[PDB]
RNA sequence: GCAGUCAAGCGUUCAGCGACAUUGCUUUUGAUUCUUCGAUGUCGGCUCUUCCUAUCAUACCGAAGCAGAAUUCGGUAAGCGUUGGAUUGUUCACCCACUAAUAGGGAGUAGCUGGGUUUAGACCGUCGUGAGACAGGUUAGUUUACCCUACUGAU
RNA sequence: AGAACUGGCGAUGCGGGAUGAACCGAACGUAGAGUUAAGGUGCCGGAAUACACGCUCAUCAGACACACAAAAGGUGUUAGUUCAUCUAGACAGCCGGACGGUGGCCAUGGAAGUCGGAAUCCGCUAAGGAGUGUGUAACAACUCACCGGCCGAAUGAACUA
């Protein structure tokens, strides 16, 4: 129908600000800061009391509204990751052969190294993206654990260190090797 | 990226008498086929008045 | 170079296209083998499937023993008759064209083998280097 | 098409009595060479049929147990069915029975010539296109 | 033939069949003819589709057919084991039913291309195209039952053990639980179940070991209880019939303590009863 | 292998950690893949998708009906209970077929402009001492393959129908000459052996034969198909 | 919502909601305990298992409990003065907070205290 | 295909019409198939270009008792390949040899063609009292261009 | 398909529908000025990229004949019709109960609600179905129909355009 205006209500804690530009917001907290060009999306942006923020769209449809309303979850997912920060944590398994698992350097880029994955000569490099850190567990046997403020960052590093060690033409019903992602939770 | 043929939209005026008398005779054969209230609407704020009407 | 064949086979003229009749080079009784297909052999219009010296090819025996008479078997070329280029630098050439009948998997039927045997058969085909008392 | 009382209307009907004297008829002619058939004499030969046997073909045993039930994830069928009652009769109808294939075995692998192509690997050539003849359609 | 008969070719159910049938009809011919066409590009254009359509249900029939072992005249030991799980009699009429449906398929496809090549206009030839398929489609819809039961003991056989009984090996009897499949791992590498419940093998286990440079191979069996073989699960049964057909020497395990609670004198009025097989 | 080792192996190993993850997320997912496929697919695969889809819609309309009447809540003797079980023909004025069409000219001789011969294009039954003459005398033509022996007859009572051989072909309209020849041409009247069925009128003398008219076109069809005249 | 609407999980379950009449049957049959027994008590149970709240229905065969929507209990017992059943009753349903529960019972206040306390 | 049951629905005004399913039809023990019955009209092949996916194989994937090997179906996919041969007392097909595979179709091609339309020849049978043709069968019997455009090269 | 009536084409130009025997307009001497039909007003193309309300994102919409493919299916969209629950707390979200006769009767190696066959009886509730589904040999355990506790107000079901 067309609706008039609707708006959600988005709540800032006081340990960090969010700077916003005409469509570019930008966070500032104690573990860090995020960006995010949102230019693409058209929505307003107004303070009320230094401590929420209220995001509306005019004339806007329900495809609108949805956006709107991922608009307000990207930005809380923002200040949550510069707040507390996000931990996932990465578990491999095998059956027979070890699975290796390094994180070499060449020209700072940091790949991922997996070796010996179901026996495969094949060396398998993992790029990691900015803003997240890996680090291999202790006192957990067979995990490595990947930190950062930006959930897209981290979910499509674990994703794509997940799917580099897809385990292909064979019966997955038998063959239990490969890298899952254990759990998710916050860095505090 | 190697997209196929697509439907020519001309009209093949040849085509538009066929259909002009495909029509004709359908509409012939339905009309010799042939041979062979809600009451007051809901969600009205005044629905009442008409029944003290009646 | 297809089952039986060891290690790869780098290609030679090929003298003996399908059809063609070559002296049996083994003790099994079997006097010429003729060729009606060639293992291995390639897919072009109008282009007759050829063998040549350590090819596998299904021959009938057209002279012989009763017995072999009727049923198409494997064999191994071990003579050419047709000049090829080896790679240490000479052409070279049999006197006669010659195969020996072998089974899918290259085992020898002969205990024996006559006449010369090329060297690239015998070096393709462990049981006739084995079988073959004469090499080149 | 005009409507009747024939067409509804009865043609062939036959009597009891001709019927059983067509049956004793046909077990008791008998055909001569000599002679040669010129006219069948249209005959419901149907009820004529079907002369005394004594084989009983085998019941239907799906109507008293489906496919699902005698196999499958259900497979209701826990135990054999009519097994032999004791294992002494077990055991008769087993070592002869074994005795009895071994001696087939043998009787089928007397003739096998398969078993040259089956180990040599050869095959036995085309059968020429002449020996097939006169059998074109 | 024999010994692990794996390599049975997956037979699709009958309206999954008859679906891959008809798709592979339409796409792999042509499907583009025209009345202006000639009566006789016509009828051969008809003709071939159900040629086609005919020829890829008897190719599927008789593939069907072929890979199964022909349960008759294969072996006492494995004929019997076929008979107590399959349900020989069921096994074979389902084979047959699938037997006499390729006859019916190709009379039929005969039949109709018979009829169809007197063809005299292009709707005469599509109608009997289409009743050609119509007549295949419901001979293999009334297959629907055999087809599942025939998958279902197809990959059950598959699944079975592969015992040569002309060749020497060792077989285990006695109560459930006794220790046979302890024995056969412990014996040999295998992978058997070592619990404590009553049943803990549902099915026979096979289990290689080498003698004196001699291939052997230890079987594993449920078990028999004292009950006089009136009444009989399928499951004691195949361990009775194992016994029976092999030439394997047989050990008769027996458990002295208090588990295993059919008691020492049971187990020795089970011995008894066996040693006819003995 | 020669057992479940398949499940042996789930029972002491376990499935993939992200297996129970994944299988929801691809349940959570099928109402989307359903919603695109429905859209998506094309070249004939929409209509067969369509199909499914009502077929499924009818069978769970069906399955709740049935839950419901759940939730709610001919005098056979005992030896066949439990068991399975105007004078106008049935089709008057039947569509008049062309004498230009089921006579096909057949040309014969080198040069072919004597043809003098006509074929008939459609089943016909030809009794049993049928015996083609010299071809020299034959003039109209039906083929062997044309030839029906057997008609499948419905029985108008009890629902059963019986395959049973043509005796003779009585009435057919639109030039009885068709009848001489035979030809079925439905709406026909054709004799039936219905010894099978057992009819008996009164006085015990059984009928074993009974007109019978063929409902179907033999032309377009491959089987003869009658409605028994009771 | 005309399309891209939630779909409910439909299953062939054998009960169905009760609806409005359980709830009125409840408003009834308080209404009546409260004039039956001469005392009411209102027992804060969050959550028990189902066999300890029976084992306590049985423990005095000649008593009531009643129990169901905190809500409904609180309309029953009355909300207001101006509309109470009993004279300050009112005082009574404004105390129930928890998972309520209303006991009617004519035993000695003293016993059944003690009841509750061991 | 015909003959029947049920109705999600439509509805002489809601008696009639009617979707999805469903019963009878055309030797249950893989046993046989030794039927294979009239296309009055051709089809089948040498060189060679392009195009369609309704995909045989190669490429990337999902679902299958997918332990392996191996096999089945499905999704995209025309970029590249899809062969050497016996059979005319017929060849509207077929067999066996390799290969990853030997998938189906259009533009057809007075360029060449063998069967077929075949003309005055000739031989056996049918018809007819005859001339003659036929239900047969056998056999001997124009053709481009140097004009224009189209294409490959060259001023 | 067989007939009766009624127009045009033939013998017919002209404008329009890109292109035309039937479609729309339309009374053919040579000329000037003006007003219009049907069709159009982004360019080719003479005329407003005019005004007002909505409808559609199409990985070959649409400008396409009104008729065959066409019966329907879309967690794609906009507006409507008919029924339900609702501060005696509407839908959806989180936690608790989901009992006791009882492990109900037939078979059973194992069958405790969830391998199979008839029942599917009764007590306490706010509620518990001789059990909706996952899983164990067997229970166990998880979970659903309902109910209960936290927030709070509109939500759900079938159809029509
Ligand atoms: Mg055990």
């Amino acid at each position: 129908m067309k609706y008039i205006q609707t708006e959600q209500q988005i709540e800032v804690p006081e340990g960090v600000t969010v700077s916003i530009k005409s469509r570019i917001v930008k966070v500032v907290g104690p573990r860090g800061t995020l960006t995010k060009n949102l230019k693409h999306i058209d929505v307003t942006f107004t303070k009320v009391n230094n401590q929420l923020i209220k995001v509306a769209v005019h004339n806007g449809g329900r495809k609108h509204v949805a956006a709107l309303r991922t608009v307000k979850s990207l930005v809380d997912n923002m200040i949550t990751g510069v707040t507390k920060g996000y931990k996932y944590k990465m578990r491999y398994v095998y059956a027979h052969f070890p699975i290796n698992v390094n994180i070499v350097e060449k020209d700072g880029a940091k790949f991922i190294e997996v070796r010996n994955f179901l026996g495969d000569k094949k060396i398998r490099n993992v790029p990691v993206r900015d803003g997240v850190t890996i680090e291999f567990s202790t006192n957990v046997k067979d995990e490595i654990v990947l930190s950062g403020n930006s959930v897209e960052d981290v979910s499509q590093n674990a994703a794509d260190l997940q799917q580099i060690c897809r385990v292909r033409n064979k019966d997955i019903r038998k063959f239990l090797d490969g890298i899952y992602v254990s759990h998710k939770g916050f860095i505090t | 990226m190697r997209v196929r043929k697509r439907q020519s939209r001309r009209t093949s005026t040849k085509l538009k008498e066929g259909i002009k008398k495909k029509a004709s005779a359908h509409r012939k054969k339905e009309k010799k086929m042939a041979k062979k209230d809600p009451g007051i609407p809901s969600n009205f704020p005044y629905k009442a008045k008409i029944l003290e009407e009646i | 170079s297809g089952n039986g064949a060891q290690g790869t086979k780098f290609r030679i003229s090929l003298g003996l296209p399908v059809g063609a009749i070559m002296n049996c080079a083994d003790n099994s009784g079997a006097r010429n083998l003729y060729i009606i297909a060639v293992k291995g052999s390639g897919s072009r219009l109008n282009r007759l499937p050829a063998a040549s010296l350590g090819d596998m090819v299904m021959a009938t025996v057209k002279k012989g023993k009763p017995e072999l008479r009727k049923k198409v078997m494997p064999a191994i070329v071990v003579r050419q008759a047709k000049s090829w280029r080896r790679r240490d630098g000479v052409f070279l050439y049999f006197e006669d064209n010659a195969g020996v009948i072998a089974n899918p998997k290259g085992e020898m039927k002969g205990s024996a083998i006559t006449g010369p045997v090329g060297k690239e058969c015998a070096d393709l085909w462990p049981r006739v280097a084995s079988n073959s008392g004469v090499v080149v | 098409v005009q409507p009747d009382r024939r067409w509804f209307g009865n043609t062939r009907v036959i009597s009891q009595d001709a019927l059983q004297h067509f049956r004793s008829a046909l077990g008791e002619t008998q055909k001569d060479t000599y002679q040669v058939l010129l006219r069948r004499n249209k005959l419901p030969m149907s009820l004529l049929e079907e002369k005394d046997a004594d084989e009983s073909p085998k019941a239907r045993i799906l109507d008293t147990e489906s496919y699902a039930d005698a196999f499958g994830p259900k497979a209701q069928r826990k135990r054999p069915r009519l097994a032999a009652s004791n294992l002494e009769d077990l055991v008769k109808a087993t070592n002869e029975d074994i005795t009895k294939y071994e001696e087939k075995q043998v009787l089928d692998a007397t003739l096998g010539g398969n078993q040259e192509d089956k180990e040599n690997g050869w095959t036995s050539a085309a059968k020429e296109a002449i020996f097939s003849k006169g059998q074109s359609k | 033939m024999q010994l692990s008969w794996k390599d049975i070719p997956t037979v699709a159910p009958a309206n999954d069949l008859l679906d891959i049938v008809l798709n592979r009809t339409q796409r792999k011919t042509p499907t583009v003819i025209r009345p202006g066409f000639k009566i006789t590009r016509i009828r051969a254009f008809y003709m071939r589709k159900v040629k086609y359509t005919g020829e890829g249900f008897v190719e599927k029939f008789e593939d069907i057919l072929k890979g199964f072992p022909n349960i008759n005249d294969v072996h006492p030991f494995h004929r019997d084991l076929m008979d107590t799980l399959y349900e020989k009699n069921h096994y074979k009429i389902s084979l047959a039913a699938i037997s006499r449906a390729k006859s019916l398929v190709e009379q039929v496809a005969r039949d109709y291309v018979r009829l169809l090549k007197f063809g005299q206009s292009l709707f005469q030839c599509k109608q009997l195209k289409r009743a050609a398929l119509g007549r295949m489609a419901t001979i293999v819809k009334k297959l629907r039952d055999p087809l599942a039961y025939l998958e279902q003991v197809r990959q059950h056989i598959g699944r079975l053990p592969s015992i040569d009984p002309n060749t020497r090996t060792l077989l285990i009897c006695g109560y459930p639980n006794v220790g046979k499949s302890s024995f056969l791992r412990c014996i040999t590498k295998s992978d058997v179940d070592v619990q404590p419940y009553a049943f803990t093998t549902k099915s026979l286990y096979v289990g290689h070991f080498d003698y004196k440079y001699l291939r052997f191979q230890a079987i594993d069996t449920p078990g028999i209880l004292d009950r006089p073989t009136e009444e009989m699960n399928n499951i004691e049964m195949q361990s009775i019939y194992a016994i029976a057909h092999l030439r394997s020497c047989v050990l008769y395990f027996m458990d002295l303590s208090e588990q295993c609670g059919f008691t020492i004198e049971a187990q020795v009025k089970l011995f008894h009863s066996i040693k006819p097989l003995f | 292998p020669q057992n479940d080792y398949i499940e042996r192996h789930i029972k002491q190993h376990g499935k993939r950690l992200d297996h129970e993850e994944r299988k929801r997320k691809r349940e959570a997912r099928e109402s989307h893949k359903i919603s695109e496929r429905a859209q998506k697919l094309t070249g004939w695969k929409g209509k067969q998708f369509a199909k499914k889809r009502y077929a499924e819609k009818v069978s769970m309309r069906k399955k709740i009906k049935a839950h419901e009447q759940s939730k709610v809540k001919d005098a056979l003797p005992t030896y066949l209970l439990d068991r399975e079980q105007k004078f106008s023909v049935p089709l008057p004025k039947v569509r008049g077929i062309s004498e230009e069409e089921m006579f096909k000219v057949i040309k014969t001789g080198k040069s072919r402009s004597k043809s003098w011969k006509r074929m008939i294009t459609k089943h016909t039954f030809v009794g049993e001492g049928f015996t083609r003459r010299p071809v020299k005398m034959e003039r109209i033509i039906r083929p062997s393959a044309l030839r029906q022996k057997k008609a499948n007859v419905t029985h108008p009572e009890l629902g059963v129908t019986v395959f049973l051989p043509i005796l003779a072909v009585k009435k057919n309209p639109q030039s009885p000459m068709y009848t001489q020849l035979g030809v079925l041409t439905k709406g026909t009247i054709i004799e039936v052996n219905v010894s099978e069925l057992g009819m008996v009128t009164a006085g015990g003398k059984v009928v074993w034969g009974k007109y019978a008219q063929v409902t179907n076109e033999p032309d377009r069809d491959g089987c003869v198909n009658a409605v028994l005249l009771v | 919502m005309p399309r891209s609407k939630r779909s409910k999980l439909v299953t062939l379950a054998q009960t169905d909601k009760k609806g409005r009449e359980n709830k009125e049957r409840i408003f009834d049959e308080v209404r009546e305990a409260l004039d039956t027994y001469r005392y009411v008590w209102v027992l804060h149970l969050d959550d028990v298992r189902t066999p300890v709240l029976q084992e306590i229905r049985t423990s005095w065969a000649g008593s009531k409990l009643i129990m169901g929507k905190r809500k409904v209990l609180q309309k029953a017992l009355g909300e207001k003065r101006e509309e109470e059943y009993k004279e300050n009753l009112y005082q009574l349903s404004k105390l129930c907070s928890g998972v309520t529960g209303l006991l009617f019972t004519d035993e000695d206040v003293n016993t059944v205290k003690e009841y509750f306390k061991s």
